């Protein structure tokens, strides 16, 4: 079964955010629905729960009057609203119930404007071959905030991929690379397209990566 | 609050090795219905937690029987009979008996394996980026062990400092290796002042350092 | 089989 959370959010200091958690494959009304904060690099902190069978909530005193938890039993969807956001609220937020955890919602608290990425090919060549394999990729540069999602060939390519952790550039924008190792033999017959999605700027970019002559 | 103390902080294990993680609570976890609400989770980087065990010892569906949970009162243990490559990540216990619900600090399980040399690749800047006024050169080190690796950028054989950034992946869940990407970034004007762009890689799996390079314009 | 709870449900 599964819990599907809503996408990442950029929100201003002092504003509020609302995120969702759609449940399937177990009885939504029979288990407490938990929300849990993780500051990246750190542990897990419990915010509170709602029991969808009767609406009862229980909170960590730290989050009382900051977090509001609700549950729509007709759609089997739980919601968390956090008000009066500060820098300490930038984190990944998980929902968890029964045997399942959601995939997390990344919230970034910032007054800076969002910026979509530029996407540049990392073209395969005689300088990116090793043992008869070839590497190729995409350089996803100059975006804010995290995250971007990268797929290859609309999700038909997953094997051999390394999508690296982003680095923070001195401009305050992020940059990441995503690479794949493939047969060198079939660079003339296969097509490799990196698909880049940046929800906070509503940017989608598809970039075909073609071999260099060298 | 009821504090959950997990030890060790890190487990460094070989494939096939037994492993044990301790979780001690500051107060008894026995609830008034007679059950003890102690759960174990495993989280992999950039992934969500997955529940492995609930009610101290009950394995969730699909969890391998190499995992066992035991304990009572304040003292709990998760054991792995023989570690497999896919077991890496951060294990957490968490208690469901008291308010607030609380989590242990995590135990990181990492895999030790044989040394593996990196495969090394280099990428010139794209025409699209050069048109915008910047040149990024990328050096890629794939599937190596241990994590320590040295990347040195050289431009016309001059050692660079101050114009590159790198990052390393999490450890791989299948082959227990790491990969590394390094980006050298110059203005187009500076890029066009030089000819040979090289990255030199030092790693314990290599008998001597490996250099990948290209000449600007030729490549 | 339904999954075990993480923690007890609240009374009504």
């Amino acid at each position: 079964a599964y819990l599907q959370q809503s996408g990442a959010e950029l929100v201003r200091s002092g504003a509020s955010v609302k995120m969702s958690c759609k449940a399937s494959g177990y009885t939504f009304t029979s288990y407490n629905m938990h929300w849990v904060k993780q500051t990246p690099g750190q542990g897990l902190e419990w915010i509170g729960y709602i029991y969808p069978g009767n609406g009862v909530t229980n909170f960590n005193q730290k989050f009382k009057g900051k977090a509001t938890l609700t549950a729509d039993t007709s759609s089997s969807t739980a919601y968390m609203q956090i008000s009066s956001l500060t820098s300490e609220d930038s984190a990944v937020y998980f929902c968890a119930s029964a045997a399942y955890w959601g995939q997390g919602t990344l919230v970034t608290v910032s007054s800076a404007s969002t910026k979509g990425p530029s996407v540049f090919p990392l073209a395969p060549s005689s300088k990116s071959t090793s043992g008869g394999t070839a590497a190729l990729g995409c350089l996803v540069k100059d975006y804010f905030p995290e995250p971007v999602t990268v797929s290859w060939n609309s999700g038909a390519l997953t094997s051999g991929v390394h999508t690296f952790p982003a680095v923070l550039q001195s401009s305050g924008l992020y940059s990441l690379s995503s690479v794949v190792t493939v047969p060198s033999s079939s660079l003339g017959t296969q097509t490799y397209i990196c698909n880049v999605n940046h929800k906070p700027s509503n940017t989608k970019v598809d970039k075909k990566v073609e071999p260099k002559s060298c | 609050d009821v504090v959950m103390t997990q030890t060790p902080l890190t487990l460094s294990v070989t494939i096939g090795q037994p492993a044990s993680i301790s979780c001690k609570s500051s107060q008894s976890l026995l609830y008034s219905d007679g059950k003890t609400y102690l759960n174990w989770l495993l989280q992999r980087p950039g992934q969500s937690p997955k529940r492995l065990i609930s009610l101290v010892s009950e394995l969730d569906s699909g969890v391998p029987d190499r995992f066992t949970g035991s304990g009572s009162g304040t003292d709990f243990t998760l054991k792995i009979s023989r570690v497999e490559a896919e077991d890496l990540g951060v294990y957490y216990c968490w208690q469901g008996t008291h308010f607030p619900r609380t989590f242990g600090g995590g135990t990181k399980l990492e895999i030790k394996r044989t040394v593996a040399a990196p495969s090394v690749f280099i990428f010139p800047p794209s025409d699209e980026q050069l048109k915008s006024g910047t040149a990024s050169v990328v050096c890629l080190l794939n599937n190596f062990y241990p994590r320590e690796a040295k990347v040195q950028w050289k431009v016309d054989n001059a050692l660079q400092s101050g114009n590159s950034q790198e990052s390393v992946t999490e450890q791989d869940s299948k082959d227990s290796t790491y990969s590394l990407s390094s980006t050298l970034t110059l203005s187009k004007a500076d890029y066009e002042k030089h000819k040979v762009y090289a990255c030199e890689v030092t790693h314990q799996g290599l008998s001597s350092p490996v250099t990948k390079s290209f000449n600007r314009g030729e490549c | 089989p339904p999954p075990n709870p993480n923690d007890p449900a609240p009374p009504n």
